[PDB]
């Protein structure tokens, strides 16, 4: 009857929240009219507790709970949540160089008959099964990578990215000095009507009808159409090039890429420390030259990792899909890619004498045949905020075409200084 | 003793069956033998046959290594007596069939786990997730008809034609101090659009210099107009047939245009949970049932059927192996009911957690996840976006002449309201 | 002394001449003076004997040859060179249902004591290596395949492709409309130059100065402005997308192809029949599966399924890197793609009592140390007659550019016709 | 009995040493331990370190697949007299020094296949190419000044301009039937280069018929001219800095510019190689040697070194694993000179043959493709072309200017041409 129940913090599956008031959260509804059921969670007040080592009564809510609240009505029990102090999934390590082999976070309490149950997003492995027994999966998924996309590295955030200044001042030179030979090839065979054509070739202008009349300045003004010609069609198809960069770079797909063979200053990655990631990555034979790197790379927990990800801090981060999609679907900065290698999914772990192995996983198949969490995906995690942008050119926003609007209003500023000096002039 | 029979169903790539070599008269190498059960001499059973069959594939492979880490040998045979299984008339069939009356004490092949497949016969750790899906001949093509406004957002556009007009009402302040607003708009506007048309340029000094750095904001827009031009206007926006198994559609397939053509394989766990969940469903979608996935996919092709409700990493595999990429899975690969492919046991057994930890080294190891891309892959599993070498139809370019005709037709309303006003 | 030894036609490594006159070829030169060395060659006319029934002799010369040269003045040994009859390289078969398995090609004849010395491009294989020994591989090499591209599929054969022929006429409809809107609604508020804006305007020909007058028609007049920049620019990005088809290039890479995978009925690919990539097909797990399809593509030798590659008849062929790389370098149709699978060299098989495989192996080693094969590799597969410089974008030639020359010539030719419509027209 | 020692030699991807776990104290899974000999308490020779090590690779698997193959067991140990091998003073070193005084009977590693080798010590068959490498930072980058002629070929350009000139000289026959040659060259012509200029058109019915289907042929021209056009004025190509080994250069290092600084690993099959075959070359290079790989990459970068000569693999390998593509062998891989990687075994003895079908196995069955995917791959392995996201600077675009100037001087040329004629 009395159970006890861990629980990590995972977003697309567990929110905790601490309690306010006497100890009890709201009961804000959901989109569609309904009630967001809360469970109590004595759980630390940060991760790692240390000095503030306080079990607050916090409440926590999604996916995982109302699979709990539905196999409570179903079975007949009673449970308690608490947080695991260590937020860690759980690995196999030794102390005081010891034979003996101690487990952590869920299996160093669920072990120890701390906990009964075990409610979480936890990977099925060897060493994870060979301590408890799983159910059947609830949510088969496999292991992705989620990048950076904050910069992608072409960001035109000037219009006179196209050229580089030192040709920007080359081809603003070389309108003078053809149009003050224009002039000299006429008059010596007028230089406000030369200097008009020499612009108004370049920029397409139209203005200016004033047009070279003496054959030796017929040539020039000939080849100055063509230079005017690839100058400009040059800019447009490196500012293309610029923006048709849809396609950014090499994306990683899979653990398949070299420069995830060989760790780099420039590339950087890393999981959760003591989690299912890192037994992959030691399980795996080409994957021990490498642990050195995201040793010093890995992080507490998912959350920090995925700031990190979102900052200038990590670029390639690698979890569990059912929570870097929905990160992704809920941020367009962070979007996921790679074929999903390592296709094991959750599920709940029993202990080896615990008599509800069989019952709990026909409860969960029946829980799948009837689409109970079926709709517990669509109400828990299908928001879908984002864009399938991928394979899609995109719209150039305004920010994203501000420079021009400055460029023809700092024109009609600096027009109106001009109009009086042409009015002074005469 | 740990020598145990394997048994299987031809079907999927997992169970793909060859005969013995015309030369050699045995399997090929690195081939475990099948058998498979005949039956003949009319109403009585003739003599056994003993064909050797040469049955693997993905499952096959499995059982392979899962057989080298727990070091048992075996033999493979194949059901006749049912395919799936069924609890018909309060007895098992096909694989549960056989599980029930042992002679096999093993299962291995395309079986769903489910809760009434489960309280008589527990299952594994199952190796790859797998359910119910609806694959249709998805495919239509409809280019969005404001294709041509896409480049830039509406908060561009609109501040292109409020630029537009601070300019060319200054450029008639910087004139001023017979070339009037009316054509500045027909001036600072002709450029725009490359500078094509017959315009009225100013003649004071400084309104000149207004009307260049206008048109380096014309070449800029049109550089950056038609950067991805070609791209917009080829890009299709393919709308899915079916929402989902809960829309109204198959809820009342009667009070709709002629209802869908959908069904499914009987006597199979794909029919069991529909019966269960969707028993209305069931009634109409009986008559549409059909022998096996070949017809299925024949009958789609060919039109008459309309939609097809199967397993989901079959229907999956055959999605990406067919003449061109027109049968694909609803919802880009939605699964309506997660299960997996189990390996069937006799309850209270101690082989249970031997196959299981024998199951779990695969995953941990990665060494099945090239096995996943050895068999299960095919050439529109991978795709071409909606972009191609295609030429420009009407379809495409159909947004403009509706802008033309608005045009055409606006151009006639100020007409008629000049005439009266 | 007496040495009796059997060669393969291979374009890159055996040239085969039949002889004339009495029965000796030329003594041509090559590029830079230095004369083509020939030996007599007592093989079969035409491949397969047919109606020549005779092992005709001819001039064999090439790589082989003269590393067979090099080591006749080595080893100081007597030797005489005829072609196989079959004209396979060899596989293992079994013929009367018989347990005994018999070898064809090469060692249907050197296996029966037929020949003493192996000199051809025989691949080293373990069912190759059971029955002889083969010496160092003179030239290490890998598998590879080679594509058609005689059509990429996108080929501009004319300029009128990027828009479709119900579009055209649209397009060139939609000018005498606007033109005669034009007219209108600027006389009821010249035909002539109504006709002529409509069109100046979308051709930029900037030709007619007339522009509507009247407020209703500027705003088509506006809006036609518009509809001719997208539609030039949607042809012009869109001839662009058909000409910036550098993307094709992306082909088949490697053996590790979805395509490859499964047969179709659009792609087909083979080799030479009882070759060593047969066998590499039958001794490969996952290719036993579409094993079936190329047995009925596969071709008796590898110039007529090179040819096949040339024409519309073949897609994909595989075979040694050292003959298509040549065959590529020669052709500019055929190139090569994919990672170079199977990288197992050529050798020199001996037979097992055989008292040469130490000598032979380090006289091998010594032409490789020395770089005497080095000059060889120069001498005979060096020419490069192709251009390398893939994924760099093409120049249009002309018969790439002769419609265009064609639309202005046909403009003279119909100018020069409607000059007499007009001069009768006053 | 079966059971054989294997020396190896810490060096290369194939032969990769990691030390003990700090809490288990054993090697990992699937890894055969390595043993090593330590030489300590000052002249005398002290005990062996007896360090169990975890040294393996590329090399060290297929030694692990060919012991399953053989059903042999083993212990791996490594070399401390010598690194490769060399007959000095007609005693063998290194690897060959161990093989000849037996206490070995094997030998895997990257050990190159030569007649000097093979006369004391057989091999197997090589199981990778191999050889001869020259490695530099070959990278400058040179955009060819013709960029801008490059989007058509000169038949073409001539052919445009011809045809300039017989659509001119028509539609001065189309229009005399103040408009000249003069001002058809220039209307003609500033058409082609969009539509800037002022130009003085035609009046004739019939000639604005020829400037339109000729400003047709503008907008394709136009069209397929710019079509790849940033792609053409981005393209650099680069030259390498050594044609190869018999190179004016190298035959005579003093007649040139300062030589280039070129030298390998003393004490090595690749400087024994080069003695041999130049004995000039190596009088000079024996003062560029460095001990290690390492070494002559960081020289190579610090630009100390210009040039390295070394086994074609290791080179290989360690062109793709560099920060950026600077480093890079010569020829885009060329080699010298063809061999391979064997196994070294006593003269006259049964194991060959089994080890030869062990080797051939992997390359029949293609087990070991992917093996060389598994490590020796690296970034830089696909080069991006030379196209990229790149600024035009002066450089790129600066055959524009030279027409420019060119025009600009030949304006002059026939300025005083008119002037005096
Ligand atoms: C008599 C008749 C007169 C007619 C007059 C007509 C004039 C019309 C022309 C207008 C264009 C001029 C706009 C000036 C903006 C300066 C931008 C700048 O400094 O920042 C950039 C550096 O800039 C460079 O790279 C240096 C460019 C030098 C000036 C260019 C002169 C030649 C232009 C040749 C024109 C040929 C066109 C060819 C077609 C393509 C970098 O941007 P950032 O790092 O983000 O810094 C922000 C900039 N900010 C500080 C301003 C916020
Ligand atoms: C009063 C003032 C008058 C001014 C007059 C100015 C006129 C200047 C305009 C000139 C362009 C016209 C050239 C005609 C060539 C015909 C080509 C043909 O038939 O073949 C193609 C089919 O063609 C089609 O797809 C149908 C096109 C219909 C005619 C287009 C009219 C509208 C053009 C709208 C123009 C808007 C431009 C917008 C900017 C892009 C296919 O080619 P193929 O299969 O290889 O067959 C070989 C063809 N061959 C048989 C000829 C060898
Ligand atoms: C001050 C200021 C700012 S904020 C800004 N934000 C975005 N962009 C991008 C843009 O306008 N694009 C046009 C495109 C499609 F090419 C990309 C800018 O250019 C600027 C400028 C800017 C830059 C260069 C300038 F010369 C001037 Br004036 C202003
Ligand atoms: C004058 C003028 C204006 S005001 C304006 N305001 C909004 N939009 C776009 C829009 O509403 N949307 C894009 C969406 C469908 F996503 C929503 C416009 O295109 C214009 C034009 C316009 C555009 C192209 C032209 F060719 C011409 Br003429 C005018
Ligand atoms: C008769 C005839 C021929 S032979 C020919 N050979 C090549 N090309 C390609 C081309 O010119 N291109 C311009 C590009 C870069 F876009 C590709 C042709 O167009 C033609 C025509 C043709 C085609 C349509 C026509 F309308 C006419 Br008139 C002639
Ligand atoms: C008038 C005129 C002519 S005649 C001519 N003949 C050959 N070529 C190219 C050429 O020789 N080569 C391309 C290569 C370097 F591969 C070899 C030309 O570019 C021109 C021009 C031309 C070209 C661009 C212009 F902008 C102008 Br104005 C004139
Ligand atoms: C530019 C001034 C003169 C106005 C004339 C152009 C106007 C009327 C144009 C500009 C954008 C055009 C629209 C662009 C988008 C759509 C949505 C699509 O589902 C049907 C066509 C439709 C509805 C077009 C109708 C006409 C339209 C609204
Ligand atoms: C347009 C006419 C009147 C005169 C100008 C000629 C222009 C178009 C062209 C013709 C061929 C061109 C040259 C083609 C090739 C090279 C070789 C290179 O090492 C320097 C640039 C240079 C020399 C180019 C300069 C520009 C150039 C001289």
């Amino acid at each position: 009857t009395r159970l006890k129940i861990v629980t990590i913090h995972q977003e697309p599956f567990v929110y905790v929240k601490p309690t306010m008031s006497d100890g009890t959260c709201k009961e804000e509804f959901t989109v569609n009219g309904d009630p967001v059921k809360k469970v109590i969670c004595t759980g630390p007040n940060d991760t790692s507790p240390g000095s503030p080592r306080h079990t607050v009564p916090q409440c926590c809510y999604g996916f995982c709970i109302d699979l709990l609240i539905k196999l409570a009505r179903t079975m007949q029990f009673t449970y308690e949540v608490h947080l695991v102090a260590d937020g860690k999934f759980g690995t196999q390590e030794r102390v005081q160089n010891s034979n003996k082999k101690e487990w952590n976070g869920m299996m160093g309490e669920l072990l120890s008959g701390q906990a009964d149950m075990i409610v979480a997003p936890l990977t099925i492995n060897n060493e994870r099964a060979q301590y408890i027994e799983f159910s059947k999966p609830f949510k088969y998924q496999g292991l992705t990578i989620l990048v950076k996309k904050e910069i992608p590295r072409s960001t035109l955030d000037s219009f006179m990215q196209p050229f580089q200044s030192t040709l920007w001042l080359l081809v603003g030179l070389s309108v003078h000095v053809v149009a003050v030979m224009l002039y000299l090839l006429d008059r010596f065979s007028t230089l406000s009507s030369a200097m008009w054509f020499s612009w108004g070739v370049l920029l397409n202008s139209g203005i200016g009808e004033g047009a070279p009349r003496s054959f030796s300045a017929r040539i020039l003004g000939m080849v100055w159409a063509g230079f005017a010609m690839i100058i400009v069609a040059s800019y447009t198809a490196n500012l293309a090039a610029f923006l048709v960069l849809d396609r950014p770079e090499e994306r990683i797909t899979g653990i398949n890429d070299p420069r995830l063979r060989n760790p780099s200053d420039k590339f950087i990655y890393a999981t959760v420390k003591q989690s299912s990631v890192d037994i992959y990555f030691r399980r795996q034979v080409e994957l021990s030259t490498m642990y050195r790197h995201m040793e010093k790379h890995n992080y507490e927990s998912a959350a920090e990792a995925i700031q990190a990800v979102r900052d200038n801090k990590l670029h390639a981060f690698i979890w569990d899909s059912a929570v870097l999609e929905f990160e992704a679907s809920q941020k367009c900065d962070l979007v996921t890619t790679g074929e999903l290698f390592f296709r094991s999914g959750f599920g709940i772990g029993m202990r080896k004498d615990s008599p509800w192995k069989q019952q709990v996983s026909l409860s969960i198949l029946k829980s799948h045949e009837n689409g109970f969490m079926e709709d517990l995906d669509k109400t828990w995690v299908r928001y879908q905020e984002c864009d399938s942008r991928s394979n899609a050119p995109a719209t150039l926003t305004f920010e994203n075409m501000a420079g021009v609007f400055m460029l023809v209003a700092g024109g009609i500023v600096a027009g109106i200084f001009l109009i009086f000096i042409e009015i002074a002039y005469k | 003793d740990d020598h145990l029979s394997i048994v299987t169903l031809e079907e999927a790539p997992f169970v793909i069956v060859e005969s013995v070599d015309p030369l050699s008269g045995t399997c090929m190498r690195n081939t475990v033998p099948c058998q498979k059960r005949i039956i003949s001499e009319n109403k009585t059973d003739e003599e056994p046959g003993y064909i050797k069959k040469c049955c693997k594939g993905f499952c096959i492979d499995i059982l392979k290594k899962i057989s080298k880490s727990v070091k048992f040998t075996y033999d493979l045979y194949l059901v006749t007596n049912g395919k799936h299984g069924k609890k018909i008339n309060g007895t098992w069939n096909g694989m549960i069939g056989e599980v029930v009356m042992k002679r096999a004490y093993m299962a291995v092949g395309s079986l769903t786990i489910n809760e009434e497949r489960s309280e008589v016969v527990d299952f594994s750790v199952p190796f790859i997730e797998t359910g119910i899906s609806v694959m249709v001949s998805r495919s239509n093509g409809t280019v969005s008809p404001s294709a041509f406004l896409e480049p830039f957002s509406a908060d561009v556009w609109v501040m292109m034609f409020v630029m537009l007009l601070i300019v060319s009402a200054v450029a008639v302040f910087v004139f001023e101090y017979s070339f009037t607003i009316g054509k500045a708009i027909w001036l600072l506007w002709g450029l725009v659009f490359n500078n094509s048309v017959p315009v009225q340029n100013p003649k004071g000094t400084t309104s000149k210099i207004m009307v260049s750095v206008w048109a380096f904001f014309a070449v800029i827009f049109l550089a950056s107009y038609t950067a991805n031009l070609a791209a917009f206007m080829i890009q299709e926006e393919y709308v899915d047939q079916v929402s989902g198994l809960s829309d109204k559609k198959f809820q009342r397939p009667n009070d709709f245009s002629p209802p869908f053509r959908f069904g499914t394989v009987p006597n199979g766990s794909t029919e069991r949970n529909i019966r269960n969940n969707y028993a209305e469903m069931h009634a109409y979608m009986g008559k549409f049932n059909q022998r096996g996935v070949d017809d299925a996919l024949l009958s789609l092709k060919t039109g008459k059927l309309d939609a097809f409700i199967y397993d989901a990493a079959v229907l999956n595999y055959m999605a990406g192996r067919d003449e061109g990429c027109k049968l694909v899975t609803i919802g880009s690969g939605k699964v309506f009911a997660s299960t997996g492919y189990g390996i069937a046991i006799q309850k209270d057994s101690g082989w249970k957690r031997q196959v299981d930890l024998a199951i779990l080294q695969l995953f941990g190891d990665g060494e099945m996840e090239e096995l996943e891309a050895l068999w299960l892959t095919g050439i529109c599993h991978n795709e071409k976006n909606e972009v191609m070498s295609s030429q420009l139809d009407i379809d495409n370019m159909a947004g403009v002449f509706y802008m033309l005709g608005a045009a055409m037709a606006l151009s006639l309303i100020t007409f008629i309201c000049e005439h009266l006003f």
